[PDB]
């Protein structure tokens, strides 16, 4: 349920008042409140306040730029108490020494990049060129280019004179290095002339295109020796310089968050010229603990724990879910959605009262069960391994506690899912084929089941009657939810609308199963007329035009139950079809590939699975999701948010 | 049965057919703007799943007639 | 309607173009060299002589016969949608044509580029007292410039706050008819560069301390008005905060220069994943964007040869 | 017990299972597309865009109850 | 079967064959935006074959509904 | 066989037409984004080869359902 | 047909502003009135039945 | 069907360069596999008429 | 089917001017051919009957 | 379908302004003369039978 | 349903320049070749009526 | 239905250009050899019936 969230007042010294915020931060109970233009100052502390704390939000952040660089992650763990000058010398000589050794290993990979290219085609170019390379008569200009089209580019070369302008390849198939040797100024021309047929010298990076080709070459070999060794050396002092800092790199960024979170909350304190207030909103379930951090001010400095404001206008005020630990695993998927009013019903408890009813009226196959019992063990082992639900798959990084909190709720779901399996008396499939467990009428051979799940006759017509009683019990509950927060909030427009959709829904539903259900429609008649004589006396006191499109909407929130029963015969009956046919293709031929049936057609079941629950299972919380808080509102303000200190740990 | 139950059940097939490809032609578009307002905001989500499941209730009039048709059947 | 029709026209003029490595050998000439390369480029079929002025005649010449076709040839919604891509020189036009109403220049005062339409609405709306009547003689019927207009035309007749206020309505209109359209990877370079040009005029009117709601429009995905406000306050973090969307290398920078070529780098980019839309209107838009980044390196090019300029000075050009 | 009325019953309930499958493609092509084209966005929105993906099977889940209930009543 | 059983293979063949329209239909969309995606990164191929390969489950009923009128031919 | 033999096989031939429909209907819009990328990049032949074959299984259910029916007719 | 297009509008201009969803919402309901009015004939068809 | 979307793409193709046409008149014969097995259904139908 | 894209291309050009309102709206009846046809054919099956 | 394009050209046109609402509306009405013709049809069938 | 297509571009031509009317016409025109092969199979069946 | 783009894109061109008549009337009349095939289909059955 919505908690207090009470207001507490606070007055104290400038520097009390830091000893008093350090506690109430590290009694991180209470989200803060503004309320600076009421008489006093906007605590504007100090500019060289500002200066330190800019200081320490630079430290945090080179904090984690140097966990990025080393490739940390923001791991958060105890703090660590020291100066902050201690800190910067801390924190900047392993900071230095990981970013140099990152640049450096940056640029010996793009020198490795840019010398396994070019280092047997400059070698063989130099090679050729022995003797020609720098002597001042004429450029060598070669060109990289393409398979044996030579005489496209060596038509330039004709062009320009006859017993050299010697333009060809003689190795480095590949990309076959065209040099061309003219003259210098000509073989500038001739340059231009292959350009405008096409071309490009290499002009490499670095000194292999800004020396001579002979020099080129044995730095780019004496690069290609050098990388291998330095990079290794630098990935090894690089891991073993992150193994040997990312403890007190993390502890330092821990204080570092701690007491800019401090500053930041200092920040929107309120301060009174030597003397400061302070407000904020606590639940009431830690009161104890905020009187107790009250009494450790300098003389427990004047405050003050007031009531928070009622069902009506309590906006910027948060709440809270408050849930029992019996219900409290479903809050992650309340939370999914918007806040409530502080006065707006949670529904939270009928998540776990009514999903997994449905989801095990859904999922009646108790080999699917025990698969979700093999995967709840693993997650089991995973959580009791503690570590981080990482799947770089999904790219998924989940807490432990959403894991746990997952396990719990697979287990209660489970639960009702093997209760309802026995009632649908199925598993993995239809193991009956062999072994009939779960007797029928038609094949008595052993205990019977209360629906055989194949038949529709009877089976199918108390499906849809007993999915529709639930539906419309949800929406009767929706509307009275509805109708008692518009008379807590006293607000009689949502009351009135209540009360005239759910004497709307019973008319049009006792006239449905009057007219076109069974027979002796003069008890009812009354009751059909009373229905749309309260949906028009509703209408005429709301005056509001609420037409017949919302009475519409929620016959079909209340008709949209009947698919959570279609869902389940759905599933059931392309499980039963694929155990039936892997039956009759292993037992019914021959009983030969019973194992090798079984195992394509267990393969296949547990991909139909896999392509088959997900959305049946998100089928029932959707519906809840939509037809649920649609009816109980819950698209209003979306609440406010309860955030008090954090104090990260 | 007879005759007039299968052409009955023709008609229930057809009806039903035809509806859910109204319903699926109008839940593209919707879903198409819902998506995109859901790429834009994240906070919208509240009124996105209701304006995409208010097509509904054209499948559910079709829902209730076959299950008038099958109790003609 | 067709945007297949004019996209094979559009895929042959993608064919023909001036690549990155012509600006590359354009990187050491005098402009006689430079004027020689492009004399061979599409520039070279408008290249009248020498000189920055012909040669800027030139360019705009030929950004005038590769463009304003892509007005012509299209009739309909693709017709809107083309005509909401070339709204640079055309909103500049109208804002010279009001600013020469509300100033008292002449009519002949104004050198009027090419807009999007015809340039005698401009010449008829010289002679306009009404500007209601002025934006009914300019209303095309898919010119939301028009409309803009008529929506922020019952302020005032002729004022610079209502120039201002008109021009937000403008982007704010350009993004209706964005959203307004069968065509997401358009909307998106849309609402990209409406978000990077409330970024920038907000980094540029830094420390006014005036009225951010005045400045920030609405339609922005990247940031939001609390972001803008922290952006525009004195404060880098919130361009820290651009993390993971198309601001990507922009971070920890409090500049104007580098952060406007980091923003055209940005919608560079993303313009260049334009090509994955075959038969929409992305690979229109990545062309007329990737002539508009060769022609301003080309003017760029012959200033640099004009004024003898550095390489190095130009060698944060090239990279885009 | 007619030798027609089944067939005919049959073909009812193959057109509706043809024609759900058919609207819950048509309604799938655009849902899949902004689905495609937000993960190509962000890799952080998977759940609603596959919440929204698969929200259309409630059709063919219907469709397939209707051809549930021809062939038992067959 | 003469009449019965040309009948229920013309109604399945009609069923398979709008089912496999239906999901060529969304394939199209779907494989447009996934090629997209691919020709933007290759770094979320898993989740445009996801996405493509949910459009399976449709011609698995489909077939399924097929196999009904084999076992019921 | 007859008009059950002549309706098996109007059945059969009809899954197998808008089986190849369908498959078509995704292949206009899988061919276009593939030539696409292929205009894009040469580097990108084989993985959109697999996205354009990957609507083949359509086609072949109802081809192998078309055989199922000629080994029933 | 129409709800395509007509919820598609609606949700647009409810991204745009959620000040009008009673109007969006009266503009995609429009529609119904044909269901109404088929559901009136097939009431006429099965009271002749 | 397809071959509307993909002879369009391959002409566009073709008009951007004439140095990827093969390839894309290989994917633009690509659409006959359907026409292949609608032949040998039509062929497997006329020999067991 | 002729009538919706050509009259709503008059009806852009009548947005453009209201000038050429008799060149649109000719343009615009042009399609009436197929509905005189359709009325010939109709009239002669009823004489044939 | 011919009402579709000429009332959505007409919507754009008289949400620009006010200026040929009538003209507008006579370009939608163009399409009822089909509709006319069917019903005359549809009279002379009903006749017939 | 070449028509639509036809009449709209004939008209987006008429805007664009009313020199360009008679080419348009012709291009409008160039579709009716089916329709009178359609009602000449429609006279050739009445005369087998 | 291969006329509507057909005639389209040749119209778009006409109103390019008067000198672009030619080619693209032979891209327009391209599309009547599956009418050709259809007629001679129904020249078949009307000699078969």
């Amino acid at each position: 349920m919505i908690a207090p969230m009470e207001k507490l007042v606070l007055a104290g010294p400038k520097g009390r008042a830091k000893e008093l915020l350090q506690s109430l931060q590290q009694a991180g109970v209470v989200h803060l409140e503004t309320l600076r233009p009421e008489a006093l100052s906007a605590y504007q502390l100090s500019p060289e306040e500002r200066a330190e704390l800019r200081r320490w939000e630079a430290v945090s952040a080179g904090a984690e730029h140097t966990l990025s660089l080393l490739g940390l992650e923001a791991e958060p763990a105890r703090p660590f108490p020291e100066g902050l000058e201690a800190a910067e010398k801390a924190l900047s000589p392993i900071q230095a020494h990981a970013e140099g050794l990152t640049r450096q290993k940056q640029e010996l990979e793009e020198e490795l990049a840019l010398a396994q290219a070019y280092l047997e085609p400059l070698e063989r170019l130099a090679a050729l060129a022995h003797g020609l390379d720098k002597s001042p008569f004429l450029r060598v200009i070669p060109f990289l280019l393409t398979e044996k089209e030579l005489p496209l580019v060596e038509e330039a070369l004709r062009k320009a004179l006859e017993d050299r302008y010697l333009l060809a390849h003689e190795a480095y198939a590949g990309g076959v290095a065209a040099l061309v040797v003219v003259h210098r100024k000509e073989v500038d021309q001739a340059k231009a002339a292959l350009s405008r047929a096409g071309v490009a010298e290499l002009r490499l990076p670095g000194a292999l295109g800004e020396l001579p080709l002979s020099e080129a070459a044995r730095r780019l070999k004496e690069r290609a020796e050098a990388a291998p060794r330095e990079l290794s050396e630098v990935r090894q002092h690089l891991a073993k310089l992150a193994r040997e800092s990312a403890s007190t790199l993390q502890s330092l960024w821990t204080r570092a968050q701690d007491e800019v979170a401090r500053l930041k909350a200092l920040e929107e304190l309120a301060s009174g010229r030597f003397g400061f207030a302070l407000l904020g909103y606590v639940p009431v379930k830690a009161k104890p603990k905020v009187e107790e951090a009250l009494a450790r001010h300098k003389e427990s400095v004047v405050y003050a724990f007031e009531p928070v404001d009622e069902h009506h206008e309590a906006d910027r005020i948060p709440v809270v879910l408050d849930n029992p630990p019996w219900a409290k695993p479903f809050e992650l998927l309340v939370s999914f959605l918007n806040t409530p009013k502080y006065g707006t019903f949670d529904p939270t408890p009928v998540v776990p009262v009514f999903f997994p009813f449905w989801f095990g009226m859904i999922v009646g196959d108790i080999g699917y069960a025990l698969l979700f019992y093999l995967v709840g063990r693993w997650l089991s082992g995973y959580v009791k391994r503690n570590e981080p639900l990482v799947i770089d798959l999904f790219a998924l990084k989940l807490k432990p506690q959403v894991i746990g909190k997952l396990v719990h709720i697979l287990n209660w779901m489970v639960f009702w899912t093997v209760v309802w399996g026995v009632i649908y008396g199925e598993f993995f499939g239809t193991f009956l084929e062999h072994l009939g467990v779960f007797g029928t009428p038609e094949h008595p051979g052993l205990i019977p089941i209360l629906i055989h799940r194949i038949d529709t006759a009877k089976t199918a017509n108390l499906l849809i009657l007993l999915s529709v009683a639930f539906g419309v019990v949800l929406v009767f509950f929706g509307l009275a939810l509805r109708a008692y927060l518009g008379l807590k909030h006293r607000h009689m427009a949502h009351f009135w609308e209540g009360v005239g959709y759910l004497g709307g829904l019973v008319g049009v539903l006792a006239l449905a199963a009057s007219y076109l259900g069974n027979l002796q429609a003069g008890w009812l008649q009354g009751l059909m007329y009373l229905g749309f004589g309260v949906f028009l006396l509703a209408v005429l006191m709301s005056r509001i035009w609420l037409m017949i499109p919302e009475i519409f909407t929620q016959a079909g929130h209340i008709l949209s139950h009947i698919r959570i029963y279609a869902v389940g015969a759905a599933g059931g009956i392309l499980a039963g079809l694929l155990t039936d046919v892997g039956f009759a293709l292993a037992e019914r031929l021959g009983l030969l590939g019973v194992l090798l049936g079984l195992l394509v057609a267990g393969v296949l079941h547990l991909l139909i699975l896999l392509l088959t629950t997900l959305g049946h299972m998100l089928q029932p919380i959707r519906l809840l999701w939509v037809e649920f808080f649609t009816k109980f509102g819950f698209y209003e303000e979306n609440g406010r948010p309860y955030r008090p200190f954090k104090s990260v740990r | 049965g007879g005759l007039d139950r299968g052409l009955i059940a023709v008609g229930m097939g057809l009806a039903v057919g035809l509806a859910a490809l109204g319903t699926g032609v109008a839940q593209a578009r919707i879903g198409a703007a819902g998506v995109g307002a859901i790429a834009e905001d994240r906070s919208n989500f509240g009124t996105a799943l209701i304006f995409l499941l208010l097509p509904e209730t054209l499948v559910i009039f079709g829902l209730l007639i076959a299950f008038i048709l099958n109790g003609r059947l | 309607d067709d945007f297949a029709y004019l996209n094979a026209r559009v895929r042959v003029r993608r064919g023909t173009l001036l690549k990155e490595s012509f600006f590359q050998e354009a990187l050491d000439l005098s402009f006689a060299d430079f004027l020689r390369l492009l004399s061979e480029t599409v520039y070279g079929g408008e290249l009248a002589g020498q000189g920055l002025p012909d040669v800027d005649r030139a360019v705009l010449r030929t950004q005038a016969k590769l463009v304003g076709d892509l007005p012509r040839l299209v009739t309909g919604e693709a017709r809107e949608a083309v005509r909401l891509l070339l709204l640079r020189n055309d909103l500049h036009n109208l804002q010279a044509l009001l600013r020469a109403k509300a100033t008292g220049r002449p009519f002949e005062e104004v050198l009027l580029l090419p807009g999007t339409l015809r340039e005698e609405v401009w010449r008829q709306a010289y002679e306009a007292q009404d500007p209601a009547g002025m934006a009914q003689v300019l209303a095309v019927p898919g010119h939301p410039l028009a409309r803009a207009l008529r929506a922020v035309l019952r302020e005032t007749q002729d004022l610079a706050r209502v120039e201002a206020l008109l021009a937000k309505r403008f982007f704010e209109d350009v993004a209706k008819a964005a959203k307004g359209l069968d065509q997401p990877a358009l909307r998106d370079y849309l609402a990209l560069e409406v978000d990077a040009e409330n970024l920038r005029t907000a980094f540029k009117l830094q420390g006014s301390g005036l009225a951010p709601d005045a400045f920030f429009l609405k339609g922005g995905r990247f940031v939001d008005r609390v972001r803008f406000a922290r952006l525009m306050e004195g404060d880098y973090a919130v361009l820290d905060e651009l993390s993971g969307t198309p601001f990507s290398g922009l971070s920890g920078v409090r500049d104007l220069k580098a952060l406007e070529r980091g923003l055209r780098c940005v919608l560079l980019k993303e313009a260049k994943k334009g090509v994955q839309d075959p038969l929409g209107v992305g690979l229109v838009l990545a062309y007329v964007k990737e002539r508009e980044w060769e022609a301003v390196r080309l003017r760029l090019l012959a200033r640099r040869a004009y004024f003898g300029l550095p390489r190095a000075q130009v060698e944060e050009e090239v990279v885009c």
